[PDB]
């Protein structure tokens, strides 16, 4: 293949007002707002162009690790150690106290308006029905916390990583597991699909990226070096998909090449660990959060 | 146009500066131990106003935060120990229950070896002196530990025992205090004794920033 | 006696000179590293930090023009003053300074709460800026030293209008005797304090080299500071018609030379009882 | 595999991460 060496890889923005670490971030589908909260109880919705607080929510459980925006930018989500995933309707309440798991809550993903799959430390990914109250699927099957959930750019397929090195690929229609996948050591601290839809990437405590198909069944590729060692927090990926991304412990977000196999670009800019890290809908621009509160948005 | 919604922003940070003087002067407290430590007795004890529970007080015009988890405590990976920041880990242990001291102590050692509470004061409290008082007579404490040495009938030799025990379990002992206590289930004056404790924590803190040593 | 001046003087200074730029240069490398790596921890301590090690520098610099300038006649007022200008300054900054870090230790100490929110780096830049503005300040009566003449022997002939009540007595009191009684104050209360911690915790065996560091920093400004000053009381007791004595007054003169030949050499202790009580 | 490798070379257009677009469509810049 014809390799891209190294991208110049510049911030273009960064958004201040959080009060303590960052935990997770999301980019909508029109790329110009983000949402992202920290664990001081605050959600905030950023204009991301212009840096401007769109809305600052106050929250009831300061102990929150996943936020969600809704693909028609309506509604967003808000879990964390409370067990109880917040619905908040942005035109900013509450639209559902939604509960119905036991363990903390760790990644939850939108469908449309109406439905959302739920990651939580009881070990199992349930899917829900806001208007409901209540759970319309479960899936099973996994033995460790499920802290990483992505779902298909199809609205059909989602994988969850549950904290044994392996990784459930489940129906949302069939409410059931459809695959397996192994090759890891650690926790599945964060995962992602291959924007197309048929492959997805894996990042574990174990400093070793994976990317996997859902065509082959079995472990395409890998990706790591000696000399890191920190936990990979959070991956994402680029439309064209020469390229995906890791947020590190190690104070920084390597950038690797997807195919090549060799690193190709770092973002440093961040005082501690990176958590958060999220590619626009259109592949604009990158963002990332880290434990200093501090939101900047690379290009 | 776009920029004039800019002020709303500046707004919203005229909220956001208020927690500015807050988030900094919180003290964040821990509070864990087992069902039969008495928790609830505790709490109660000082008039303090799902998964993990959260309390609001204050003293001396300083504001605490008792974040109690609720036998969320069972959890042994990284990720759900979101507590880094927090000022103190508070603990209570039954004294009286010999047979449950070794979980206990199990507890300790297994809680005070995150690396993540590295950097985080204990407040070590052994609850229930009088069902100690009134049960080590009655109970020899030698007969449940193999290393006691001093009066398995005297008191206090007991509660040196005790406090021992506890200390023992730290890795790197020279990382932060541990303060202790030996407080009955009435605890009458016990967030005194709370204040002080973190007040000695903010001291050590402060002797780690003027680099005296 | 004028030999042994000499001879006492220049190997005194020599040493000294060479060892303070060294020592309170490495101390500025090693704290700017400390600082400018946006380290919070330790900003507002490297702050005056950095402000002892400069004061101290600057009393370095002034060493060898009182170690080839001092009796070779030099047609030169501006540069002599210059010099004598430097030479309080760095001093008196570095006695003010330890003042100020001292009561800097006793409040954190004593006042653990205030003085954890109330502990900005730039409210410390504030005090280091007021330090060298008042010693700078303090500094304008050294230029009524001219007297009558006009080639100069540096550090001598200095004039009576420089040795009055009003300028001797708000010499000592206001630089020495207040920097010694908040000194001993601050780190008396601060050794009692961090002592009174035995009543609780494992810091009664942990907080201890802190002890021993306060009380070597008050043993090091009382032995620099205590005798000189002293020796200049008495050198104004000469210059006021109380002692007639002839050898003793020359005694007392070189006393007053070797005791601040002996006080300058704080800028090398300074250096030593603190930058190296830290990690590195 | 090969697939993978065809969506890259067909879609490389859109992505103003291998290719950095100027001020000109760049809202960032
Ligand atoms: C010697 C001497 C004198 C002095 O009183 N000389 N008289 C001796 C008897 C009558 C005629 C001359 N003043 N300073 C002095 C110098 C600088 C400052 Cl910032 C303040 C002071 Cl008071 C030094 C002195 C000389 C060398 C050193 I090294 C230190 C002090």
């Amino acid at each position: 293949i014809d390799p891209v060496g190294r991208i110049q890889m510049r911030t273009r923005r960064t958004l201040r007002g959080h009060l303590a670490k960052i935990y997770a971030m999301h980019w909508g589908t029109d790329s110009r707002l983000l949402v992202s909260a920290s664990q001081d109880g605050k959600l905030i919705i950023w204009d991301s162009y212009t840096t401007n607080k769109v809305h600052a929510i106050p929250l009831r459980s300061s102990w929150v690790m996943t936020c969600a925006y809704a693909p028609s930018g309506n509604y967003v989500a808000c879990g964390g150690l409370d067990n109880i995933c917040s619905i908040y309707n942005l035109k900013v309440r509450v639209s559902r106290e939604l509960a119905g798991h036991t363990g903390y809550l760790s990644c939850c993903r939108f469908l449309d308006d109406n439905q959302i799959v739920t990651s939580s430390g009881d070990t199992t990914c349930a899917l829900w029905d806001i208007e409901t109250g209540q759970q319309t699927t479960t899936f099973t099957g996994h033995t460790g916390d499920v802290m990483s959930l992505s779902l298909a750019p199809d609205t059909r397929l989602f994988v969850s990583g549950a904290c044994d090195a392996s990784a459930k690929l489940w129906d949302v229609r069939e409410g059931m597991c459809r695959q397996t996948f192994t090759g890891h050591e650690s926790d599945i601290n964060a995962i992602c699909f291959f924007p197309n839809g048929n492959a997805f990437a894996t990042g574990s405590d174990d400093a070793t990226c994976r990317l996997f198909d859902l065509r082959a069944d079995q472990e395409l590729m890998t990706y790591s070096h000696d000399n890191i060692i920190c936990g990979i927090t959070s991956v994402s990926f680029s439309k064209s998909g020469r390229l995906l991304l890791a947020g590190y412990d190690d104070f920084n977000c390597n950038v690797w090449d997807a195919l090549k196999a060799d690193r190709a670009g770092v973002l440093a800019g961040h005082d501690n660990r990176v958590s958060c890290l999220g590619v626009t809908d259109d592949g604009m621009a990158v963002a990332t959060g880290s434990w200093d509160s501090f939101l900047k948005i690379w290009n | 146009e776009d920029k004039a919604a800019a002020e709303r922003s500046k707004e919203i940070d005229k909220c956001l500066s208020r927690e500015k003087t807050y988030v900094k002067r919180l003290v964040k407290i821990l509070l864990l131990g087992a069902d039969n430590s008495g928790k609830s007795t505790f709490l109660k004890q000082m008039r303090i106003i799902k998964g993990i529970h959260e309390y609001d007080f204050e003293i001396k015009n300083v504001p605490f935060k008792m974040v109690d988890v609720g036998g969320q405590r069972s959890e042994r990976k990284r990720w759900f120990e979101c507590f880094d920041s927090v000022t103190s880990i508070l603990f209570l242990v039954d004294s009286s229950d010999f047979n449950r001291l070794t979980e206990s102590l199990n507890d300790f050692e297994t809680i005070v070896n995150n690396r993540v509470f590295s950097n985080v004061s204990i407040i070590l409290f052994l609850n229930k002196t009088d069902l100690l008082e009134e049960k080590v007579q009655i109970v020899s404490i030698k007969d449940y530990f193999l290393e006691f040495e001093g009066d398995p009938h005297c008191l206090r030799d007991v509660q040196k025992f005790l406090v021992e025990c506890f200390r023992n379990k730290r890795r790197d002992q020279q990382q932060k205090p541990l303060y202790h206590h030996f407080t009955t289930a009435i605890n009458t004056e016990n967030a005194r004794l709370i204040f002080r404790d973190v007040k000695d924590t903010i001291l050590h803190d402060n002797l780690k920033q003027l680099m005296l040593q | 006696v004028n030999e042994l001046m000499k001879t006492l003087q220049f190997a005194v200074h020599i040493p000294t000179f060479v060892l303070g730029l060294l020592l309170n240069l490495l101390a500025i490398h090693g704290f700017s590293t400390f600082l400018k790596n946006r380290w919070p921890d330790y900003a507002a301590t490297s702050i005056y930090m950095i402000n002892l090690a400069v004061f101290d520098l600057l009393l370095v610099l002034s060493l060898p023009f009182k170690m080839v300038l001092s009796q070779v006649q030099s047609p030169f007022p501006s540069l002599c003053t210059l010099v004598e200008c430097l030479y309080f300054v760095s001093m008196y900054g570095s006695v003010f300074t330890i003042c100020f870090i001292s009561m800097d230790r006793f409040l954190a100490i004593r006042y653990p709460l205030l003085v954890s929110h109330l502990r900005s780096p730039r409210k410390i830049f504030g005090i280091c800026c007021t330090i060298w503005v008042l010693v700078w300040t303090g500094s304008i009566p050294i230029y009524s030293f001219h007297g009558k003449v006009e080639k100069y022997m540096c550090f001598h002939n200095m004039s009576d209008d420089t040795w009055s009540a009003k300028v001797f007595f708000p010499l000592e009191v206001f630089g020495f005797l207040l920097p010694m009684g908040i000194m001993g104050f601050c780190c008396s209360r601060s050794i009692h304090i961090l002592l009174g911690r035995r009543d609780h915790t494992q810091d009664w065996v942990q907080q201890k080299a802190c002890i021993y560091s306060i009380a070597a920093s008050l043993a090091v400004f009382v032995v620099s500071f205590l005798p000189v000053h002293l020796g200049f009381f008495l050198q104004f007791l000469v210059r006021n018609s109380f002692i007639v004595e002839c050898r003793a007054k020359q005694s007392i003169s070189f006393f007053l030379q070797l005791s601040m030949c002996f006080s300058n050499v704080n800028c090398c202790l300074d250096v030593f009882v603190y930058y190296f009580v830290i990690k590195e | 595999a090969a697939d993978l490798m065809a969506y890259c070379e067909a879609h490389a257009k859109e992505d103003p991460l291998l290719t950095p677009v100027p001020a000109s469509e760049n809202p960032f810049r």
